[PDB]
């Protein structure tokens, strides 16, 4: 849901002396500690999220500031006066006091009116309202950039409908939006689809097992409405399980199924083998299973042994069976039916599914046009004996019962396959495979399934249950895609390549544990859905994630850069680039008091510790530069510090408070501490006072009491009061006529 | 009526790709053009109102049996709603789409020698309106890029300044240009003003008004496609998708 | 009956029963043809054929 921000964060404070001579404006973005010796960008990212939270730009938002205005009492003035930002009255008072010190005339009525009308709200052509207010530079830059990133995912409702119009079926009642929604409706949606392939490819067995078991639990709940050996073995105990396998074979591509026969085949095993080859897709039967089925029929019908046909090829087995009089030696490809709509999570793609029982939808019969002729062949065949025709007649009668059952019930099963197929995306259709053979069919269950085929009843309860599953599947896929993106970003930033050295292996293992322990603390980064996928093999979810992350190192998978990543990258870059805004610097200078160094005189400070830039040369000679590590290790620091130097190669955190009175500008603590181990710089805190230029006591105190001074570059947050026009910044707020739709669904759930 | 309702370059070009050439030609003999006639307009006058027959009226007229006549009939269909009487063209040409005739060399028609000056003169351009001129310039541009006469098309536009001002901006081989174009090419539509059931004096205006009142009847009939109500009933092939583009573009 | 621009349509189940066909035939037989769209007409024919 979009957040509607009422006010603009300006972060401006006005500091003025008691005399009124000097005033300044400061941005207060806070103090952020920086540690030396480690990467600055890595610390910047952590501080970027906190800064975004402070400014209120972490979550998607729009600005509602067009109602924050008033109107002047003058009849000529019809302008709108914005109430956001630093108030122009405060600047007027600060300027008012400054003129009092200088014995100058007060601000005139015309000059007052110009100043008090600097903050205005006016509308543009598009209907948006732009507010011109006094605000800090860094806050304006970050806030405006965040607006640009979030507005990319705000589109008109009619634009959203066009994107998803190819995924809406024809069994759902269209939703009538109100007239206001159609003209002024807007929705915030992310339209980028993330691939589930990285997780599926890395763990094919676990991903396949998870989805296969989920689908079977749903399908198994669908409502439905020599001869002695065949007739004594019928059981409908596992018919719901066989039914789910049938739907799975047709809804997927290459879902291999397997049957295991007994050591000594009988008429039931031959019946099951024939039913498998006749009424199941060829895409779901492997070559080895095809050979096993041919061998089983050859063993029984020809009265041979498994040893004789163990070395026989497919063509040889077909020749042997055809000579005896058995024509059922072929497997048949199923006929693919195209889905009426584009499948979910498959943009610009066409989905397809096999028609059950190898029934051609055009002819509404079996794909084998010789089926009736073949059954007559079996009925007049002499198998396993010299005469009697007991086996042929029994198999002919059993085959005819299966043929009528499949012809009557093909429409019902085709509807079931089509509805469950719409649940899975195209990537899962083409990638998931049956590994470990964790679903198999007993030969008795197969021939009982086709002899006692049950019609499919689609009650209102079943339709409602499936619609609930569709919502659950959509959320599950969306959650998985997000966690894949999060994992891919984490691996790229935190891991590198491996080497055949002990140090590299030790380094990788320690880093992997540190990452894993961090991502599972507090609220886990990874969702419970994928933890279920990785735990399905019995391993701990924490261990499974560690294994998956290691596999992902060095991937070339493309990851879409989302708006939140763009926002933090902007804040991180400005954190490094403009360090003075955030209270740290990379260079300080220590000089004796008798050395005159040029400083920043804009603010009227007494002995200002701020220089516009640290001088390159002092007294005609370049200033010495020493790194912090060498400085810490020095033993002759007394001799070096007598001439003054510049310290760099470290991140110096500093603080200051500007006092309105007049006094001796100094530091809270001493500059350095000398120990037998090394020398360090104590925490830096400046007490800055404004100067009266004629106080002899304070002039003497500054020259004689303090002997050494510390100089840093002038912080960019400070800005003299005279340059208050530099804080004038613009902000655009979208029109108030827009309506944001929380539920952008286009159809209802009813037949 | 269907062709005159297209309001964008995308819709107009999509319609021309779907429709065949037989829609552009007519099998009614009609009369001959450029003839001074006296017609009866009784709502306004008792005498007979003079006018002149042209190729731009919505009535079928006899046309010349050559490539020049075929192109004039295609442009007349686009800008007026009815074509001319050119029979025995051949089933090979009549099966192909209007767009394919205009911008494909595979059809076999030779249009390189066509001159835009006389075609505009014959298809009276001083009597067209802004929307009619834009559609004609689209056909000229499609033909010019078919035979590699882009330079001649530019020189013709530079000679006639008003045509250059309203000339649509699109490259016939690029689909991004068609998407970006925002010209209004609709000659019939739902009117903001008050449309009455009254006659007009001119032949062109009376026929145009008949198409306008006819579109209102068709708009409110059962043959119209209301997208906001039955968008899930259209097939997937003809559903509106942003990825959709013209063949070969 | 009063307003010609008004339309009537119904949505059927994925696997229609005899009730859906009866509803489709009743709509075709008794509601005005001017109030049944071409898309709705095809949908009714599809339901009958299924």
């Amino acid at each position: 849901e979009l957040i509607k921000v009422p006010t603009i964060p300006h972060n401006l404070v006005l500091i003025q002396s008691d005399n009124g001579k000097h005033a300044l404006i400061k941005e207060d973005l806070g103090q952020w500690p920086v540690e030396t010796g480690i990467s600055l960008v890595n610390q910047a990212g952590v501080f970027a999220v906190q800064l975004a939270n402070k400014l209120g730009i972490d979550k998607p938002f729009v600005l509602d500031a067009g109602s924050n205005y008033f109107t002047d009492t003058s009849f000529i003035d019809t302008r709108k006066y914005c109430t956001d930002g630093l108030s122009p009255r405060e600047i007027q008072k600060a300027l008012n006091r400054q003129r009092a010190y200088y014995d100058r005339p007060e601000l005139t009525i015309s000059e007052n009116k110009t100043l008090l009308s600097q903050s205005i709200i006016y509308p543009d052509a598009d209907g948006n309202d732009v507010s011109i207010i006094f605000s800090g530079a860094m806050s304006h830059a970050i806030f405006t950039y965040a607006q640009s990133q979030w507005n990319k995912n705000i589109i008109k409702l009619d634009d959203y409908i066009r994107e998803i119009t190819l995924t809406v079926p024809k069994q759902y009642r269209p939703r009538r939006f109100k007239e206001i929604e159609h003209t002024h409706g807007y929705v915030y949606r992310e339209l980028n689809q993330g691939s589930l392939l990285p997780l599926v490819d890395a763990n094919l067995k676990e991903s396949s097992s998870y989805y296969f078991k989920k689908l079977m639990s749903s399908i198994s709940n669908v409502p439905v409405d020599h001869v002695s050996m065949l007739t004594n073995r019928l059981t409908t105990a596992n018919a719901p399980t066989v039914r789910a396998i049938t739907v799975l074979t047709c809804m997927f591509k290459q879902f291999r199924i397997g049957m295991t026969y007994a050591l000594d085949p009988n008429i039931m095993d031959v019946a099951a083998a024939t039913c498998m080859l006749l009424f199941r897709p060829a895409q779901s039967i492997s070559d080895e299973q095809y050979r096993y089925c041919l061998q089983t029929m050859a063993v029984f019908l020809t009265n041979t042994t498994y040893d004789i046909v163990n070395n026989d090829t497919i063509d040889v087995l077909k020749m042997k069976l055809r000579n005896q009089g058995w024509p059922f030696v072929e497997r048949y490809n199923a006929v693919e039916i195209d889905m009426s709509v584009e499948p979910l999570r498959s943009p610009g793609q066409v989905g397809r599914y096999y028609n059950p029982f190898n029934i051609d939808p055009l002819t509404k019969k079996h794909v084998e046009d010789r089926l009736e002729e073949f059954i007559n062949q079996v009925q007049v065949g002499r198998f396993r004996n010299a005469s009697g025709n007991a086996v042929g007649t029994t198999l002919a009668a059993f085959l005819r019962a299966c043929r009528d059952k499949t012809s009557a019930n093909w429409r019902g099963y085709s509807v079931l396959v089509s509805r469950y197929r719409s649940l899975i995306p195209n990537e899962l259709f083409e990638s998931l495979r049956n590994i470990s053979g964790e679903y198999n069919i007993n030969p008795q269950d197969e021939h009982s399934f086709f002899f006692a085929l049950a019609q499919i009843n689609a009650d209102d309860e079943f339709i409602g249950a499936i619609d609930k599953e569709s919502a659950e599947y959509l959320d599950e896929y969306a959650t998985l895609a997000r966690d894949i993106s999060n994992s891919l970003t984490l691996v790229k930033a935190a891991f590198g390549p491996l080497e055949r050295t002990s140090g590299s292996i030790i380094n990788h293992a320690n880093n992997l544990n540190k990452v894993i322990n961090h991502v599972f603390a507090d609220k886990p980064l990874i969702s419970e859905t994928m933890l279920k996928i990785l735990t399905i093999d019995g391993t701990t979810g924490k261990d499974g994630y560690r294994n998956w992350l290691d596999k992902l190192v060095g991937h070339n998978y493309p990851v879409y850069v989302e708006p939140v990543v763009n926002i933090m990258n902007f804040i991180s870059a400005r954190f490094v680039a403009d360090s003075s805004y955030f209270g740290y610097t990379n260079e300080i200078m220590i000089m004796p008091n008798h050395i005159n160094v040029p400083v920043d005189d804009r603010f009227g400070f007494r002995d200002s510790p701020f220089c516009t830039s640290l001088p390159r040369t002092i007294m005609g000679n370049d200033v010495r530069r020493i790194s912090y590590n060498v400085f810490s290790m020095m033993e002759d620091i007394d001799d070096v510090i007598s001439e003054g130097f510049i310290l760099y190669d470290a991140y110096f955190n500093f603080s200051y408070d500007i006092m309105t009175t007049d006094g001796v500008t100094r530091l809270k603590e001493d500059i350095l501490i000398v120990t037998d181990t090394g020398n360090d710089i104590k925490p830096i805190h400046f007490y800055i006072y404004f100067e009266n230029r004629n106080d002899k006591k304070l002039r003497y105190e500054s020259k004689m009491n303090v002997s050494y001074r510390l100089y840093i570059k002038t912080p960019a947050c400070l800005l003299p009061l005279s340059d208050y026009m530099r804080a004038q910044h613009d902000y655009v707020s979208p029109s108030s006529s827009r309506v944001y739709i929380k539920d952008p669904a286009v159809v209802y759930t009813r037949s | 009526m269907d062709v005159l309702s297209k309001g964008s370059l995308k819709e107009l070009l999509a319609h021309l790709e779907k429709t065949p050439l037989e829609e552009a030609i007519s099998y009614r003999i009609g009369t001959v053009p450029y003839q001074n006639v006296l017609i009866s307009r009784n709502e306004y006058y008792n005498q007979l109102y003079p006018d002149t027959t042209s190729l731009i009226d919505g009535v079928s007229r006899e046309g010349q049996r050559n490539v020049n006549g075929l192109i004039m009939s295609i442009i007349s269909y686009v800008v007026s709603g009815s074509g001319h009487y050119i029979p025995n063209i051949g089933f090979m040409l009549l099966r192909r789409s209007i767009l394919d005739i205009l911008t494909k060399h595979d059809t076999g028609l030779v249009t390189n020698n066509l001159n835009y000056g006389i075609i505009a003169r014959n298809l009276t351009v001083s009597k067209m309106n802004c929307e009619q001129r834009k559609r004609m310039l689209i056909c000229f541009k499609l033909l010019a890029y078919k035979d590699g006469n882009q330079n001649d098309y530019e020189i013709y536009l530079n000679q006639n300044i008003p045509l250059k001002q309203i000339a649509p901006n699109f490259i016939p081989g690029d689909m991004r240009t068609v998407i970006h174009n925002q010209d209004q090419l609709a000659i019939v539509g739902i009117p903001a003003y008050r449309l009455t059931q009254s006659t007009e004096l001119s032949i062109r205006d009376d026929n145009a008004k008949s198409y306008k009142l006819g579109y209102v009847d068709w708009y409110n009939s059962n043959s119209f496609l209301r997208e906001r109500s039955e968008f899930n009933l259209i097939r997937l092939k003809d559903r509106d998708t942003k990825y959709g583009k013209l063949n070969g573009w």
